[PDB]
């Protein structure tokens, strides 16, 4: 039981540790003649 | 559209914000062409 609980908590902790460097969405604004770059930003953030 | 269409701007020049226009065109499924200013409405200018 001790080895099992050490294993599962280690597995969970490595799951938390590997996901600290995810993608963070930042709000960027574009005007009406910047719609291609707005679409590019939307697709990049949504794809990540 | 073809990759290199031969029939574009017959008279040399440019279309301003042409790629933004095509980006807007990629969200339009139908046009209705309407005469907004008739060619016969220029009495003091030459149209022919």
């Amino acid at each position: 039981t001790q080895k099992a609980i050490d294993g599962v908590t280690n597995k969970v902790n490595s799951i938390i540790d590997k996901m600290n460097t995810q993608f963070e969405a930042v709000g960027r604004e574009f005007n009406n003649l910047e719609r291609r770059i707005e679409n590019l930003n939307k697709k990049m953030e949504d794809g990540f | 559209e073809r990759a290199n269409p031969a029939n574009d701007l017959c008279y040399p020049g440019s279309l301003n914000d042409y790629e933004e226009l095509k980006h807007m065109l990629s969200r339009i499924n139908h046009f209705e062409k309407i005469q907004i200013i008739p060619k016969s409405s220029w009495p003091n200018h030459e149209t022919s």
